[PDB]
Parts: C-alpha cells; sequence; structure tokens
C-alpha cells in the first residue's frame, strides 16, 4: 500500500528536460506488482525518484504505507522502500560484496553481532554466498544487481522499487534477477513496483500503468495492454511474440483474434484453424 | 543531499588521482629527463569545479601521495631528494588547489566569463604551486638541522617541468571544467 | 605470515625512522638481520622481490649518480677531488633500498583495502581534533573501489578515441597533451555523472550521516621483536 | 571483404601469464555483408572485434580487409587509414563525447584524418540528420543532451569518417524498445542502401535471425560455427551447449511441429513463419 495523489513535478519550466509530471494519481495495494511502462520523457523516470525522498515536488503528495512524504518524514518512508536503480555500479558501496550488503545496516545503527548473520542470510537469499569476498569489478552487471537486491533483503522492507533495474542487463542476467524477485514475492509477500520496457517484467505484473507525455494515460491488467500490438514499442514496451506473429499475419492476409493470446492459446488456435 | 553528493565527488577525484599514479600514461608525459604531470590539472579542476574546499582536499591527497611515493615507490629519481620532507612536497599541492578555487570565485565576482576565470585561476594555481617548491627547496637548500649546488640543481629541474604545466593547465585545464561546474551549477 | 593487521603500517612508519639513525655498521648489521628475517618468512623464492625491485633501482642509481657527480664536478668541471658522494651516495642507496624492500614486503602481504581500513583506524585516535576521520575513511573506501572501474572505463574511452583517429603517445609535447583532452574530458564527466548516480543511491539506502560505522574491522610479538631488537640496536 | 586466415591472439604474449583470447579463427565476409558474432561473454568475440579496427594486431595468422592486410609484423603507423575504413561503435558510445558543440565532436573524426574544418563541420551538419537529430543540436553541448541522443551523436561522429565497414559491439544495449528499433533499422537501411558491411556483436538472437546473412558462434575463444543463420540455428542442443539458443520464432515453430504441422525450412523470424502459415492457410 502506498498513495500518490495529484502529483506534479516540472523543472518549473515547460514540459521538456528531466521528464515533467502533471496530475498523476494512483495507489498500490499491498503485495501487488505494479509495472509502470511509458516512453521517454514520460515522467516514469522521475516518478520512481519521487516515491522516495529524492525528488522535491511542489504540487501533490506521496504517502507510503501510512506516512506521507515530507522533508522530516523522509527517512521514515525510505525505511520501508527498497529501490534498485538502472546502473549496477554507481549503487555499489565498498570494495567487497559483503561490505555493500552490510552498508544498508552499518549506516543504520545495527550491530555487527546482529549484522553478520543477517548478511550471510541476505546473500544466500539471492544465491550469491560464494561471491562475498569479491570486488565489484570482478562481477557482471547481472550479479552486481543481485547484490543490490541482497542489500534491500538484508534490511527487509515492504516496497521494492525497480527503476529499470534490468535496463542495462544481458538477457540471461536479466532472467535471473526477475526470477529471484518472483522467488521473493512468494515468500514474505513483498510489494514490487517496476519501471521497465521489458515485456517479461511487465507481463509478470498484476496491473500496468502507462504514462504518456508526463500524464498517467492508461491503466489495465497486462493482457489488455498487449492488445496494443505494434503500438506497444512506441508505447514503451517491446512486443510479446504472439503479437509479432499476429502482425506478420495481417501483412499476409490473415485476420487473427484481437484479445491477447499466449503461446499456448495461439498455438492451439492455429491448429484448430488449420484443421 | 548536496553534502552527500560532494562527499562522493571528492572520493572520485580521489580515485582519478590514485588512477593517475597507478597508470603512468595518465599521471604524466615525459620530456625525457623531465616530465610534466597531469595529476596537477586534476586538482585545478577539483578547486574550480566545486570550490576551494575540494581543491584543498584533492590537492592535499596528492602531496600526501608524492610523500609516501618518495620513500616506497619514487616518482622521479629527483624525488627521493625533495619530496621526502612533507612540507616541500605537501605545501605546493595543498595551496594550489586553494588558489585554484578562489581565483575562479574571485574573478567571477570581478564579472569575468566562465572561460576567463578558469584560465586565470589555473595559470595561477600552477604558478602558486611551482614557486612554493622553488621556495621550499631554496629554503632547505641552505640549512641542515639534522649541498647548495645540489639544491640549486634541484631547483633548476622544476623551473622547467612546471613551466610546461603552466602552459598546460591554462588552455587544456579550462576545457575539462567549464562543462563540470555547469552540471554542478544546475544541481 | 602476512596475517598482521594495522601495526604493519605503523611498523613501516617506524621502520623508516630507524634506517636514518643507523650510522654505525656494527649497528645496522642488526637491520639486515631483521630485514631479510622478515622477507625470509614471507617467501623463499627471493627472485620476484629482487626482480620486482630492479625497475626502482634504476631510479635510486639515477639519483645516487647525481649526488656523487655534482660534488666531483662541482657544477664546475672540477673532476674528482667526490668523497662525500661516495659515502653520502652510498648511504642514500643503502637507505632507499631497505625501505623499498620493506614497503614492497608490505604491499605483497597486504590486500590494499586492508590498508585503507588500517590507515583509517590508525587514526582511530585522530578524532577530538575536528578532523572527520570517519568521513575521510568513507571517501577512501569509495575512492578505492572505483580505481579499477575508472581504469577500465579509461582504456575503454581510449580505444574508442583511437577508432575515431586519435594518436596517443605520438609526438610531443603539445600534440601529445592535445591528444589527452579527448580522454580527460570524458573521464571526469563520467566520474561526475558516476558520483551523482552514486550519491543518490546512498540516500536511498538508510545512511544519512558518516558518524555511525559498523561491521568489518600474536601481533605484539612482532613489536616485541621490533623492540628487543630495535632498542638493542641504537646502542651501536 | 573481410577475411581472417588462422588468426590467433594472445594477451601478454611471451609472458607466463599470457592469455590466448582468440585461437585459430578463419572466416570470410563478402562485400555488402552482415556478420553477427554471438557467444558467451568473454569468448573473445570482442578480442576479435578489436582485430578489425586494428586495435590489436594478430599474434599469428593474417587478416585482410579490402586494400588492407594485417599480419603480426604489420607496424601500427601504416594502419592509420584502416581506422577510418573500418568504423567501430563501442558499447555505450555516449562516453566518448567531449567537444564544446556537438558539431565539433562529429567533425572531430574527419579532421583527425585530414579534412580542413570547413568541410568537416559541413559534413558534421549533414551527419546529424542521418542519425536522427535536428539542426538545433549542432550548436548545443554534448552534455546538455539526453542519454539516448548523446548516443546518436556518438554514432553519427563515427559515420562521419565515412567507413566501408561498420562494427558495433552493442548498438541497442540499455535503450527503450523504440530506440532499439529506430537504430537497428538505421543500420539495416545503411546496409540495404548505400551498401556497407555491418559487424554486429549481440546477445539478441532476434536481431540476428532478422538482420544477419552470416553468423559466427564464438565459444571460449574458438570459432565453433560460421555460416548462414539458417545453418547456425537449425540445431538447438548444440547451441544450448554453447550457452545460446534459437530465436523465439523457432521455439514456437516447434510447438506447432509438436502439434502436427510441417515447415519446408525451420522459421527463424515471425515474418518467415507467417509466410508458411499463410500458404498453408490458403491450402486449408
Amino acid at each position: 500500500e502506498n498513495i500518490i495523489s495529484v502529483d506534479h513535478l516540472t523543472y518549473q519550466y515547460d514540459e521538456n528536460q528531466a521528464p515533467a509530471l502533471t496530475d498523476v494519481s494512483f495507489t498500490v495495494h499491498a503485495g501487488e506488482w505494479l509495472a509502470i511502462v511509458g516512453h521517454n520523457g514520460s515522467g516514469k523516470s522521475t516518478l520512481a525518484k519521487s516515491l522516495d525522498g529524492l525528488l522535491p515536488f511542489t504540487q501533490g503528495s506521496v504517502t507510503v504505507g501510512g506516512i506521507t512524504l515530507t522533508p522530516e518524514t523522509v527517512w521514515q518512508v525510505r525505511e520501508q522502500i527498497g529501490m534498485i536503480f538502472q546502473n549496477p555500479d554507481n549503487q555499489f558501496v565498498g570494495a567487497t560484496v559483503e561490505d555493500d550488503v552490510a552498508f544498508g545496516l552499518e549506516n543504520r545503527q545495527i550491530s555487527r553481532d546482529e549484522m553478520v548473520p543477517r548478511v550471510q542470510a541476505a546473500l544466500a537469499q539471492v544465491g550469491m554466498t560464494s561471491f562475498a569476498q569479491r570486488e565489484p569489478s570482478s562481477l557482471s552487471g547481472g550479479q552486481k544487481q543481485r547484490v543490490a537486491l541482497a542489500g534491500i533483503v538484508a534490511i527487509a522492507p515492504k516496497i521494492l522499487i525497480l527503476d529499470e533495474a534490468t535496463s542495462m542487463l544481458d538477457p540471461q542476467g536479466r532472467i535471473e534477477m526477475l526470477a529471484i524477485v518472483r522467488q521473493l514475492r512468494q515468500q514474505q509477500n513483498l510489494t514490487v513496483i517496476s519501471i521497465t520496457h521489458d515485456i517479461d517484467e511487465a507481463a509478470s505484473a498484476d496491473r500496468v500503468l502507462v504514462i504518456d507525455d508526463g500524464r498517467l494515460v492508461d491503466e489495465a491488467v497486462p493482457s489488455q495492454i498487449f492488445e496494443r500490438g505494434t503500438q506497444l514499442v512506441e508505447m514503451g514496451l517491446d512486443l510479446p511474440f504472439t503479437e509479432k506473429l499476429k502482425a506478420a499475419l495481417r501483412q499476409r492476409g490473415i485476420t487473427p483474434p484481437t484479445t491477447y493470446q499466449t503461446a499456448a492459446e495461439m498455438e492451439e488456435w492455429l491448429w484448430q484453424s488449420l484443421s | 543531499r548536496h553534502k552527500t553528493f560532494r562527499l562522493v565527488v571528492d572520493a572520485l577525484l580521489m580515485a582519478i588521482v590514485l588512477l593517475q599514479n597507478l597508470v603512468p600514461f595518465l599521471g604524466y608525459i615525459p620530456f625525457g629527463p623531465f616530465s610534466m604531470t597531469l595529476i596537477g590539472l586534476t586538482v585545478i579542476v577539483a578547486g574550480s569545479a566545486l570550490g576551494p574546499r575540494d581543491g584543498l582536499l584533492i590537492g592535499g591527497f596528492w602531496g600526501l601521495i608524492t610523500f609516501v611515493r618518495a620513500f616506497t615507490w619514487p616518482s622521479s629519481p629527483v624525488a627521493p631528494l625533495i619530496f621526502t620532507n612533507p612540507l616541500i612536497s605537501i605545501l605546493p599541492r595543498l595551496l594550489m588547489g586553494l588558489v585554484a578555487g578562489s581565483l575562479y570565485l574571485w574573478g567571477r565576482h570581478r564579472q569575468w566569463s566562465m572561460r576567463q576565470a578558469m584560465q586565470v585561476a589555473a595559470g595561477c594555481a600552477a604558478l602558486t604551486n611551482t614557486v612554493l617548491v622553488l621556495g621550499l627547496v631554496f629554503l632547505f637548500y641552505q640549512t641542515p638541522a639534522v649541498l647548495g649546488y645540489v639544491l640549486m640543481i634541484s631547483l633548476f629541474t622544476n623551473g622547467i617541468p612546471e613551466l610546461i604545466l603552466d602552459v598546460l593547465v591554462a588552455p587544456l585545464i579550462a576545457m575539462p571544467l567549464r562543462r563540470q561546474w555547469e552540471r554542478l551549477k544546475p544541481q | 605470515h602476512r596475517l598482521d593487521p594495522r601495526a604493519k603500517l605503523m611498523l613501516s612508519f617506524c621502520y623508516i625512522i630507524v634506517v636514518f639513525l643507523a650510522n654505525n655498521i656494527w649497528s645496522y648489521a642488526i637491520l639486515i638481520a631483521f630485514t631479510v628475517g622478515a622477507i625470509l618468512s614471507s617467501k623463499i623464492s627471493l627472485g620476484f622481490f629482487l626482480k620486482g625491485i630492479r625497475p626502482l633501482l634504476w631510479l635510486i642509481v639515477f639519483t645516487v649518480v647525481l649526488q656523487l657527480l655534482f660534488s666531483p664536478a662541482g657544477g664546475h668541471t672540477y673532476f674528482h677531488w667526490t668523497q662525500d658522494g661516495l659515502i653520502n651516495a652510498g648511504y642514500i642507496f643503502v637507505r632507499f633500498l631497505l625501505i623499498i624492500m620493506m614497503s614492497t614486503l608490505l604491499t605483497l602481504s597486504t590486500q590494499p583495502l586492508d590498508i585503507a581500513t588500517g590507515l583509517a583506524s590508525l587514526m582511530k585516535p585522530l578524532r577530538w581534533v575536528k578532523v572527520p576521520v570517519d568521513t575521510l575513511a568513507m571517501m577512501l573506501s569509495i575512492a578505492l573501489r572505483f580505481v579499477p572501474t575508472l581504469m577500465d572505463e579509461a582504456t575503454k574511452i581510449m580505444n574508442a578515441q583511437r577508432a575515431r583517429g586519435v594518436d596517443f603517445g605520438e609526438g610531443g609535447l603539445f600534440k601529445q597533451a592535445k591528444s589527452l583532452i579527448p580522454l580527460m574530458v570524458p573521464l571526469f564527466m563520467s566520474a561526475f555523472n558516476r558520483a551523482e548516480d552514486l550519491s543518490t543511491a546512498m540516500e536511498a539506502r538508510g545512511y544519512q550521516d558518516s558518524e555511525h560505522r559498523s561491521q568489518y574491522r600474536r601481533d605484539t610479538v612482532t613489536w616485541l621483536l621490533f623492540l628487543l631488537g630495535f632498542v638493542a640496536i641504537l646502542i651501536f | 571483404a573481410i577475411a581472417f586466415e588462422h588468426v590467433t591472439y594472445t594477451y601478454q604474449a611471451g609472458t607466463p601469464m599470457a592469455h590466448t583470447a582468440l585461437t585459430d579463427v578463419s572466416l570470410t565476409v563478402p562485400d555488402r555483408g552482415y556478420l553477427a558474432i554471438i557467444g558467451h561473454t568473454g569468448s573473445g568475440k570482442s578480442t576479435l572485434i578489436q582485430q578489425l579496427n586494428a586495435l590489436l594486431k594478430p599474434t599469428s595468422g593474417t587478416i585482410k580487409i579490402d586494400e588492407f592486410t594485417i599480419t603480426p609484423e604489420t607496424t601500427n603507423a601504416a594502419l592509420k587509414p584502416l581506422r577510418q575504413h573500418v568504423g567501430m561503435v563501442f558499447q555505450f558510445p555516449e562516453n566518448q563525447l567531449f567537444e564544446e558543440t556537438v558539431r565539433q565532436d562529429i567533425a572531430f573524426g574527419p579532421k583527425n584524418f585530414g579534412m580542413a574544418d570547413a568541410d568537416a563541420l559541413a559534413l558534421a551538419d549533414e551527419m546529424l540528420t542521418t542519425v536522427g537529430l535536428d539542426q538545433s543540436y549542432a550548436e548545443r553541448s554534448p552534455f546538455e543532451l539526453s542519454g539516448g541522443q548523446m548516443r546518436r551523436v556518438a554514432i553519427a561522429g563515427v559515420l562521419a569518417m565515412q567507413p566501408k565497414v561498420l562494427v558495433l559491439d552493442e548498438p541497442t544495449a540499455g535503450l527503450d524498445p523504440q530506440g532499439r528499433q529506430e537504430m537497428m533499422r538505421l543500420f539495416a537501411r545503411l546496409h540495404q542502401e548505400q551498401g556497407l558491411t555491418i559487424v554486429l556483436v549481440t546477445h539478441q538472437m532476434e536481431d540476428v535471425a532478422q538482420y544477419a546473412e552470416q553468423v559466427a558462434v564464438m565459444h571460449e575463444g574458438r570459432l565453433m560455427k560460421f555460416g548462414t543463420p539458417a545453418d547456425v540455428f537449425s540445431n538447438r542442443e548444440w547451441l544450448q551447449d554453447h550457452q545460446l539458443d534459437v530465436p523465439q520464432a523457432a521455439q514456437f515453430a516447434r510447438r506447432l511441429r509438436d502439434r502436427g504441422l510441417t515447415f519446408p525450412k525451420q522459421p527463424l523470424t515471425a515474418d518467415q513463419l507467417a509466410d508458411y502459415l499463410a500458404q498453408q492457410w490458403a491450402q486449408r
């Protein structure tokens, strides 16, 4: 649960530069996976930034699981919000994996006695325990992100915000990070918010929020968004394959179902169609 | 927030300098008995991109390294003579990140352009760096308390590696900084 | 047995301030005994250390020639009356060798972040003088981890620059420095933009102040051996 | 044409540490070619990409690129005109901008190879369109710009050197779906029109099956397979073993094979599949 109502953030001038936002409002339930797709310069970038203390908006108010975001209520909202950013280094503190995972705690007053076993536990939760002694340089974008996640699991909050956390990741690396969030969701009832252009990440969500030129412009379950077909790419998300296939069929004379099909559904339809 | 950001930027100018020491291609550029540094022109930046507070820190971090370098892993062969007394090595670096910072502040207050202030604050911070080494060398040329010709020779082989470092920073030093304070200024 | 934490620095700090004192020969015979005594324990190869030392001795000699050369020449074409250089150059070379040996013995038995946490805990005093030593620890701990990252990104910019048509190394001194702009400008800007992205991340993490640091962070007998062998040395 | 003839490269050669990143690599690419190089990370597909530019000379074997021939004894000074003939777009090329205006940065390539500033800025003017941007941008600073449009300027500055071979390590990495797309097409269009050789290192099989006429599978420093996408993708277990996979059109194609449909070739893209289903549909 968290609540955004009537939010605006410009640079105080016009609509361009760092993506503006005008009158954005929605609420997340508890233990929901909300994805927020959008093109570029839809404020979906800064909208992530805003649900933490890190963005000084003039209009609108954010409230996260009770507390509403104010200069002196920031550290008590951030406490229950774990954010993972686009770039895998640049959020890496300390030489060694285990110093980073601990960085959350160590500079949050926890004592090395309670801290040591919560860290080996956190590292093991993401399947990273052997890499504890490791320099970040010797790690891939994939891994570097899994320890960012181990960092948030070590402090254990209720909201995980994934600001295009898979953006800069190799597909095999990206696949792992996603599966270990799904893996995470099953246990502890974690609440996930994702900003992505990834179809897989966006399809694993319960509900999708489409931003367009700084304004929240649609909202649906994922099966509804995917019926946007090729207009999806322009919208801020790649194409599910079945929509690739349906497109390539229209081009060749064949008129397929409108409602989004899955591989399983589409494969079945073709067989039934083709006798 | 801003203070935290500053803490990291220092720490990264602090890494660039470690990096220039570790990689000799970045630290300097030979002459060939002599060699003009580039570790100098990084502090001119830290001074006049953030302000003198940081030009102090990065300039100090340098002079502290050329200190331990002089014993453990010498820079020049003319380093185990000079930069082993931490006044002579430290003072020029520390006090040239200072001239760096303020002489941009000062010259902006004089309503100069961002180019003209940068340039001036560099050819100065070079100067008010080289002079101190000649200064501090001339001083410890003449006293023991624990080789005048040798001291003179040491002085001679600074009045040249640095004479280039002065023509270095004034054009080149300005370019990697005008962009920098620009991004900083908006923040 | 490199498993020595902090003192190792204070050791070599204090090992340095010993080498100057030793004027006698019956004295600093004691030095080589504990100098090679240190090296012998760490490894028996005795080759890499000598090999890994050669590059430096070209310097120490390059200096020592200067000491000797000037006195005989007198900067005057005075030839070789150069006794002072012989004793004074000899002392130098001797001194700036026992140090290098032991500093190089240090660097080869101590991972660099173990120093940084040592150095920034040999100033575990040093508070109560207005120095925010713990914050400087932070910026140190950070500086360290970016050194490899900056180094990768540096050669990366460089090769990319080369593809464009930039000649690194070619010429001098002007054309050689002028080729350094297309690598310098981005290196810094990337580091700036790097640090902006980094600080933001730290804020998201629950850190708001440098003052509270937790986590991370046998030895005497070495200082016993550097006491019952040190004070038992300034006798001579 | 590009031709590798037993090219092998070892880092720090003549040294105990020495590492052989690339071993016994023979491959040919015709004129107007499109090579994609795939394989696990650090299988030397990038040691091999740097060979082309001449950023590394072969350690043994030879490379021939049109007028050019690089052998281990080739001196890097008679190779400078290869750095323009072969244009190399490095991954995240946005961290290579440094000039005051964006026009001087684009013109920077050209000038390094002789052009007087007059016609190099003039070229830089026309290069901006090509890549995407408006003339407004010409005078702007590289850093005023967006992450996405900094890459256009990066790319365009390379295109300004007028290369005959175009090597991109990862053109679409860290880009939104549309951005990835404007660009894959930009590249295809140049190859399709204006006839250019593209060399593409990807981890995206879909780009490969859709754009390439030639694939190289690099595994652990060796050239495991080479040939058309049809050749390379037609066997899947083999691919898995080298930590790759067929594209999605082909897996789905299997699902329909599993259900009793037969295709005259294994379909690698959605269009080519839909081409079969259409003819089959007519037969219905």
